[PDB]
Formats: C-alpha cells, sequence, structure tokens
RNA sequence: CUGGUGACUAUAGCAAGGAGGUCACACCUGUUCCCAUGCCGAACACAGAAGUUAAGCUCCUUAGCGACGAUGGUAGUCCAACUUACGUUCCGCUAGAGUAGAACGUUCCAG
RNA sequence: UGAUAUUGAAAUUCGGCUUUCUAACCCGCACCACUUAUCGUGGUGGGAGACAGUGUCAGGCGGGCAGUUUGACUGGGGCGGUCGCCUCCUAAAAGGUAACGGAGGCGCUCAAAGGUUCCCUCAGAAUGGUUGGAAAUCAUUCAUAGAGUGUAAAGGCAUAAGGGAGCUUGACUGCGAGACCUACAAGUCGAGCAGGGUCGAAAGACGGACUUAGUGAUCCGGUGGUUCCGCAUGGAAGGGCCAUCGCUCAACGGAUAAAAGCUACCCCGGGGAUAACAGGCUUAUCUCCCCCAAGAGUUCACAUCGACGGGGAGGUUUGGCACCUCGAUGUCGGCUCAUCGCAUCCUGGGGCUGUAGUCGGUCCCAAGGGUUGGGCUGUUCGCCCAUUAAAGCGGUA
RNA sequence: GCUGGAAGGUUAAGAGGAGUGGUUAGGCGAAGCUACGAAUCGAAGCCCCAGUAAACGGCGGCCGUAACUAUAACGG
RNA sequence: GAGGGUAGCGGAGAAAUUCCAAUCGAACCUGGAGAUAGCUGGUUCUCUCCGAAAUAGCUUUAGGGCUAGCCUCAAGUGAUGAUUAUUGGAGGUAGAGCACUGUUUGGACGAGCGAAUUCAGACAAACUCCGAAUGCCAAUUAAUUUAACUUGGGAGUCAGAACAUGGGUGAUAAGGUCCGUGUUCGAAAGGGAAACAGCCCAGACCACCAGCUAAGGUCCCAAAAU
RNA sequence: AAGCAGUAAAUGUGGAGCCGUAGCGAAAGCGAGUCUGAAUAGGGCGUUUAGUAUUUGGUCGUAGACCCGAAACCAGGUGAU
C-alpha cells in the first residue's frame, strides 16, 4: 500500500529527496521543510 | 575464469570516456635549465637537439619543480604559475 | 517421509573484543551485544546497535556496577 | 547528638513494638494574585495570624521473615597409570551447618 | 491473402469492388509450311483476357522438414521434500563448527508507532456497589514487575526502552581519525570538524523506529540536473558525470532477449568412488531355549497348561550398513553324486505321571544305520490319493 | 479437426502529411534543406453463428423403500 | 535364364526397423582432420637439503575450477615467536538446585479443596536463586627457549582411515553415519601383540663377531629365575 | 626497425619509432601538486620518484602444444554381378 515519493523544492533550485508514502492515510501530496543545498537554507518541499 | 562464479570485471561497472582532441605537452622543470650559458636564449628548436627533450609531443611546457640558478630568456608554449615566478626573479624575461 | 526443519541464520561474532588492562585507541570497539548486558563507563559510548566503544586512549577496565550488573570504562595512561 | 549533598553488592531492607519538638522538617487554614486538573486547589504553586506530635521523620531497643556466611566432608574435574570403572596426584561446587549483622560514613550549614 | 510493376480503352456509379469491349499476355485447341516426323518455330482461325502467369514487399497457417534445450542436493537412482534472509537448541561457560537433526518467522509496517521538553507507572485487584449466567465501568488496601514493549524468537528495559500531554521535521547536506567482520565483492559501529536548523530557561539532545530479518551484481533502456566532450569551424545529433527508476533473475553470486518428453532398435568414454546375486559386520525381525508364579487342573501354581513383566543363545527368514569383485564372481526349480551339525521323525536305554492293561503325554541320554510311489501347478511352498517301523529339521557361493 | 456463413470486434505492407524539432536571411524568426509524426482508408486469419461421430474423442455419485420380505420392481 | 531401370537430406518394402556386395535406427571411399574428450592408460640417468593436503567460501557446482589455509626458494624488517610462574578480566558447560516457566507423588486446611493458597519428596538440550575443573584474551612484567612477520618466484592438495574421548542420529545395533579434541597411519622402517597399514615401545647418514636399556619377558620349541 | 653496402659472414651506415626523466582527474584542465568540496577543513592517489638494451634460467598467453584412443558431424565422389 506504500509508495515511493520524491520531494522537490518550491519554485527554486531542485534538491530532491526520496521517502515513502501511504495512499489511503495520505491521499494528497505532502509538504515538509528540508535543506536546500543550492540555496543554502531551509525551504519548503512538496510532491 | 573463476570456475563458474561471476568474474570481478563483470561485477564492476564502466567509467569515463575518451576525448578525441586530447592535447599533451612535454614537461621541462626548472632543474633541467642549469646547463645553458647565463643569459642565453632557450627555444623549443634547441631543447629538442641539445638533449633535454627527446620527443616534443604537442609543445613544450615549463614547470617549476626546482630552482633555475641562472638568468635566461625562455620561449615556450605554456608556463606554470610558479615557473614564471622564478624565471623573472633571477633576471631576464619569458615569452610565449 | 520428509523433514519440516533445516533452517538457521548466520552466526554473529558477539562478545568482548579487547581485554582488561590493554591499551586501545579512541575508536576501538570493546563489546558487541544485543541490548545492554554491560553498561558503558567513563569515556565510553553506546552505539546504535548497543555496541560499546571507547572515546580516548587508555587502558580498559571491566568493573562491577551495582548488584548483578557490569560496566566497562577507559582511563588515560599516566 | 540536625539539615543539605555524594561514595560504596540490603552486613545499608522488611517487621514489630516504644520515646521526642512550635529554633528546623511536616501536618496545616486559604484560591483575589503568575501557572495547573480529560471528576477531586486531589496533585502541581502557591497567599500564609493559629491549630498539633495522630501519622511522614529521628536518634534507642529486639534475630522473627529476607540478606552475608568460613572449617571439615561430598559431587565434578586437568594430568598420569590400569582398564572400562578401577588406582594416584593438583584444583575445588551446590546444598546444609557454627555464624556475622537492627549499617559504615567524605564535604558540609547552623548548633 | 493484399499492395505495386508487366497493363491499355468505355460506361454504370450513395483520385473507386463491379456489367463492358481488342491491342499486351496465356491456350498438353484446330487447319497449314519447314518436314513422307507435330519436340520446336512461324502464319491463319477459335477460346480466353487486362484476369491469369511472373518479379519485389507484406500478413497468416505450417513436427512436412531442420538446429537445440529439458538443474542440483540425495545413506544407489527415481518419486516426495528442499534451495535466499532472520531467532533459538544441539555447540562440550571466548569466537567458530556438520547431518534429508529438534522448533518458528520474513519478501512489512508507522506522517507519528519519528525528534525534543516536562510528567507518569503496570498485571493480578482475600472485600464494598444503580445486585445485569463472580472478569466491562467506580472505590480502599496484599502487590520483587507475574504488565506492556507495531510483527517470530532470544538477549534487554520500572534509574525506564512502558503510558500521556504540548511544540516540531535531524527520516538534514559535505565528510570522517580509528575499529569489528571478512577468500573476493559486500556488511557493521563510530568520536570529531564545517554548513543549515528543530526542542529546551539553560546544560544538552537529535544523521529515523529497545536491538537483531522486510532483499539482488553488472549490461541495456527511461526521467530530471549539470562543471565537461562533442570529427575542419559555429550549432546540433549522440556520449560522460551526479540524483533516481525498472527483475517470485525465489535454482535468490543471477548461463540466453527466447526451451518439453520416449528409447525393449540403441552407441561410445568411465566407476565396485554407486545399486541387483553370493561373502562380511550387525541382530531390529525371525527360530529355539530360560526367570518370576497371578491363575487354569474337583481338593491340589509346578502330571501337564503358563497371564503381566523380565534375561539369553543361534546366524537358516525379511531388512540395516556399502568393506571385496562392473578391462565380466552366470539365475529359480530339477537331475546325478553326496557330505556334515544335533535343536532326534523311526529303531535302542531311562525318570515322573492326573502311569490298571493295551495305547499315550512330557523330559533326559543317544548321530550307528534307515528315513516311499503318484495326481494338480515352471516352482519352492501347499493341498490331495494310496502306503510305511518312520515319511526329521538345518549348512555347504 | 473439417465444411458453410457474415453482422460486428481486432489486425500488416501501402496510401494519406495534421503537427512537433535541429539549422538561419532578417528571447523571436519567414523560406530552403533536413531528423521524426496523427486523423483516416488497407485483405485473409483469429474471437463469433450453424452443421458434421463408419471424423479425433466421451458414455455418473450418495440415501430410503415389497404384490420379487436376503434383494429393490419404485421414490428423493 | 538372359539383357535393362530406380542411390544415401536417397531408393525398395503383401510392413520384420526389412534389404541396398558376408556387421544398415540410417552404406562405402577420400578430404575438413592431429574434430573434441572436465574421462582411462603411459611418460626413459644418479646423488644432496627441505617437505605437505584430503579443510573453508562461491560455483548449470559435487570424481572439475577459482581465492584463502598448510610446502619450498630468495630479498628484507629485528624479539614483534613459543612454554612456565604470578597478578587481572570476559564467557553459564559438568555438578547442583526448585527462587521463574513446565511436568509431577503423598497429606493437611472449606474461596468453587491432588498442580497461581500451605507441610514433605522428585524431574528437564531449547528451566536457573547459584556454579567449577580446563581452555581463551591481556600486562614491550620474570626465567628457560627459538622463532615470528612483510614483499616477490614456483607448487601440490579439495575420495581420507582406525583408536581414545565429549555429543547428535540409529535400537545406550554395525568394521554404520555426521561434528568437537588428541595421537598414529597416510608419507615410517626396527622390537612386542602366534599371523595382523591405524593398538603398545620407539623415529633407520654408513661400517663392526663391543656395552647399557624401553614395551614385553625368563619349563621346552626360543635369548633370560623350574 | 625496414632499407642500403658486404662472402647466405654480421660490420658499417640508417633516429620514423619505443621506454625513462611527473603526477592527478570521467573530462575541460591544472601541475610537485591534483581530485572531491561553499571551504589545504578532512580524506583518496602522487612528491618513495634510476633507468634502459641484449641475453641464460623459471612460469604464463596465442599456435594441435607432453604422447596414444572415441560413439559422431559436414563436403565431394564410388556402388542394384
Ligand atoms: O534375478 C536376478 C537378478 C540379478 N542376479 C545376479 C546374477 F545372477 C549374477 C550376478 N553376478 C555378477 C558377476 C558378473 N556376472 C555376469 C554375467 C553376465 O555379465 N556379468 O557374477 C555374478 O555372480 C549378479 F551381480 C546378479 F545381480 C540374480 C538373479
Amino acid at each position: 500500500m506504500r509508495v515511493n515519493v520524491t520531494l522537490a523544492c518550491t519554485e527554486c533550485g531542485d534538491r530532491n529527496y526520496i521517502t515513502t508514502k501511504n495512499k489511503r492515510n495520505n491521499p494528497e501530496r505532502v509538504e515538509m521543510k528540508k535543506f536546500c543545498s543550492r540555496e543554502n537554507k531551509q525551504t519548503l518541499h512538496r510532491e | 575464469f573463476e570456475g563458474g562464479q561471476l568474474p570481478l570485471f563483470r561485477r564492476l561497472p564502466k567509467r569515463g570516456f575518451t576525448n578525441i582532441n586530447r592535447k599533451e605537452y612535454a614537461i621541462v622543470n626548472l632543474d633541467q635549465l642549469n646547463k645553458f650559458e647565463d643569459g642565453t636564449e632557450v627555444t623549443p628548436a634547441l631543447l629538442v637537439e641539445s638533449g633535454v627533450v627527446k620527443n616534443e609531443k604537442s609543445g613544450i611546457k615549463i614547470l617549476g619543480n626546482g630552482s633555475l640558478d641562472k638568468k635566461l630568456t625562455v620561449k615556450a608554449h605554456k608556463f606554470s604559475a610558479s615557473a614564471a615566478e622564478a624565471i623573472d626573479a633571477k633576471g631576464g624575461a619569458h615569452e610565449v | 517421509s520428509s523433514t519440516k526443519n533445516g533452517r538457521d541464520s548466520e552466526s554473529k561474532r558477539l562478545g568482548a573484543k579487547r581485554a582488561d588492562g590493554q591499551f586501545v585507541t579512541g575508536g576501538s570497539i570493546l563489546y558487541r551485544q544485543r541490548g545492554t548486558k554491560i553498561y558503558p563507563g567513563e569515556n565510553v559510548g553506546r552505539g546504535g546497535d548497543d555496541t560499546l566503544f571507547a572515546k580516548i586512549d587508555g587502558v580498559v577496565k571491566f568493573e562491577r556496577k551495582g548488584r548483578d550488573k557490569k560496566q566497562v570504562s577507559v582511563y588515560a595512561v599516566a
């Protein structure tokens, strides 16, 4: 039931991540605050 | 042959590529310039007939692995950042 | 006319790795275990999987810590 | 013969009975003031004339249950001889028993 | 079976399948000439006709024919079962260690079941109750953890790793002294430094989860980013590098993108490293003897019979093992000729009787000599007919 | 398996040339030349509709019950 | 009877895998050709020094191969090797025990009274409040000893056997089978066990009509006490 | 080295060519330093750095490759006395 998800930056340089996800428990795209290597600061992700 | 087990080269992956326009140079450190006369003019045409450079591949580049010990004027294609620092410190002047 | 058994997992090399009174370095493994059968002491850390390692250079010392409990420590050599 | 804070395998415990104080610990009467409860100003923290050793807490006594336990034997056992189960020489249990034991105690605050 | 070339006309017709006409092409059709032979060529009639036949391209059917594949372990081989990873016992108090030895589990899950700060503490509850086949809920004491800890087991955890309540995304980027493990490839732990941060008053903690299973080279292809290369030059097409994806490749170190059976018609190279017959070791099973005496036999354990349980001998049965023989040790039942053991079928000599006599039962000593002829089945066995003083049992490849 | 049939579904070359890229005369970019493309038209065959066994092949199980008292002519 | 026809990716067959020049499930001759063989057999003179393995991991792998482990020859670095005494530590086997999880004998006490109460007596590879003898890791500690390690050249080995001892398996059967530990054979002559690779004593450089011993022996065969 | 002159002598000529003196990186490139990285912060591989030509011995590779031996496969021919 779980799936692989990739997190990209929000309208800036893309420094992606990879995690897991449950479709039913979270039927919509998620958002988190991660590190952006290019920008050198915390930034919100999605997808 | 490993008797049936996968060979090491098959296990490992390939890497890199080759460039068709690869240019190489014949290096000559500041140590091989201690035989010419003081103030003489050194030119690739001379280094290939004096006995320092046996085969000039694509030009002569002068490096700085050592001291010059003389004041000369050198003519080459490329100079190391430290080769010209010590060539102009003992007198004279280099040129491309 | 068949067997239902016959399975087993690879053996892990658990136990102590250095002896008491021996000289070690800053990152030497001292004891591999499941859980905490021996507790860390002075200048000792517990790894993620309960592995005990030193943090400085000195002699190893296995001592008792309370009734029915053991620890391991490291003291700099003078 | 006190309070505070540490060191050590309960020989530091559990019980049972006794004694003691308003200088200190507690109990203690309040919820306007900061903060707190998935009923209880119950706990947490508080604002603080009195009321009292009944318990918390202590220094004193008692070996009842737990705890600590040599000496001497026994089982087992390394080595070496016989031979299969018996000799010899080092180590040395468990259990049980005579027994210890109702703590020892650094720095520290004021007496 | 379609498209197109060879291949040209006319009309019907809600860049066209179809009636339609001669001129290409076709006729083992007729009459003539070469030629008093009809193979062939040529000419004139007839038939057919832009079809057929022929070339290239495409789709389907195709053991008719061809090249090949069809695993290993295994108390012989088949059949059955098994193949990777995790935990425990066997394992002989370091680590490591086998069998088709004894027991289970895995091919995940969780956006809070993660990080941080402050709080808290469980089963079972000798009794009371709005009294519902004593155990839902509430109340007070016994309570050495007998509760829990996503999921097997074993080591750990009440200084909590177990429960609840607030804010959070460190389930971060670039690495990394030194160690464990180890044939290789892989796997495991890690102080500390720089860049960002979250929680806390602050020390300080944080590079997922109490710990250990939840996974698979490379080669090739896809999707993003980018310092780089890009055939004379400037671009491009294609490559390199970083991130990531797609395999019950489960025979799980994975032969290829793609694979099943029979041979009594059989062949070659090897093995007693490995079966069928005889020998050998073994004695479960088999055959034959003993111990105890509860009871059957009118009374009466012991004339004779012997439940429950126990101890031996023999090496004739069916097996276990795989030590000799696979550059070869020929089967079953007879026939012919015998030999030898005694656990004695007959003949000889003795006890005891539940022995009147005539006949028997059982047991001891005795191996000198004897121990039939036929019917039915290939037989051994076995049954039957008629006899005999008796129609004994075993060994010798 | 063979024979006949046609309503529809699916399906090759070939025909068809929307539209998207790489180049440049003058972040756009008309032409020319170039590397690739879709709507739609393309037959048999196979799914479908029938017929054929002196074609290949196949032709049941458990209960109770007499005027046939063991049995089961009958019924479930 | 004579003269003719059909030829091996083929002929012939009133059909048997039947025949095609004395062996046809696919004729004969020459060539590719010294096809290939992880399988058998064979492999030629002499001395000197040293001297194994029959194990692990992976394998379309199991009587084959590869790396590691044991052998040998050189060049190097220096007590880093081995045994013993002593002081330290880690680790739950033998035995023992019933405090936990089980299994289980005989009584006593009324909560429905032989195993979640009490008084006695037992049992366990997957039970432990306890717990050895040994072995193992250390201390540039002490004495006696002679190795050890690194780099490079060349190998062989991957079928093992019996005896003692701690275990599984089988039936507390096997000269059975699979692991731990030591010895011998393998590759080891000599003496003893009548004969007898694995048992006991003991390791052959050569020669001698010299002596002392081990295992085992001393009436005769037959050296030694009637 | 080929070639040229020499007795099939093995000498003289012949300097295209090969190895060494400098590494690091996939590459552009830089250079006693280079790669990774925002950062000589740390780490990896180098600065240890003698070489080269001929030849005896040992081993390996491509050729039948220490010797003898198949059951078979394909090609072109000879046979119905
Ligand atoms: O039903 C039976 C099954 C096989 N049996 C058999 C046999 F009868 C003889 C021998 N052998 C082998 C050896 C070589 N003999 C031969 C003969 C031909 O080839 N080799 O000599 C023998 O005795 C064998 F092993 C058996 F299993 C017994 C009878």
